[PDB]
């Protein structure tokens, strides 16, 4: 299939779009991660509602200690809960 | 990591 | 923007259509990895020319001893070489 | 991980 070659597409155009709309052309912030999750991950990635999820792991996420995350630090926590919750579906209910 | 991964699944 | 919900649409149907064409309905073999990284990501994650790169990470991917990968796994360090690799461009040249 | 990524990346 062709999906893939459009799913790397999707990821990198959103990322440094919405990535400099006020911070750097190309780095996050803790403002920049949140209004781009809330934006078209909604439902699946939390972080308004949810602010102990924000402080703990934007802060942790930056496990370096950057208050700036990198894309890859971002591709692998925020896929983490994209499929994990994803499994659980309504069938935990 | 794995420990506070439970924190947020858990709390959610 | 609509391209991150498209994103999520991509990688799955196509990570459980192939898995399951030969092995398990959603588990990947070492055969199965192959083959759905050089049908849609070419020239970005590379298996079949580089063998070393086959046996190492597949069997060490499998960090838990599973001759077979799982979704999560298969997430993780291959978008690592796509995003990193991609950065490299030809510039590296 | 970190150490055999060296190898992957290096080797190519
Ligand atoms: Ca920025
Ligand atoms: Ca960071
Ligand atoms: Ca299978
Ligand atoms: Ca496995």
């Amino acid at each position: 299939g062709s999906e893939l070659e459009t799913a790397m597409e999707t990821l990198i155009n959103v990322f440094h779009a919405h990535s400099g709309k006020e911070g750097d052309k190309y780095k996050l912030s803790k403002k920049e991660l949140k209004d781009l999750l809330q934006t078209e991950l909604s439902s699946f990635l939390d972080v308004q509602k949810d602010a102990d999820a924000v402080d703990k792991i934007m802060k942790e996420l930056d496990e370096n200690g950057d208050g700036e995350v990198d894309f890859q630090e971002f591709v692998v926590l925020v896929a983490a809960l994209t499929v994990a919750c994803n499994n659980f579906f309504w069938e935990n209910s | 990591k794995k420990a506070v991964w439970h924190k947020l699944l858990s709390k959610q």
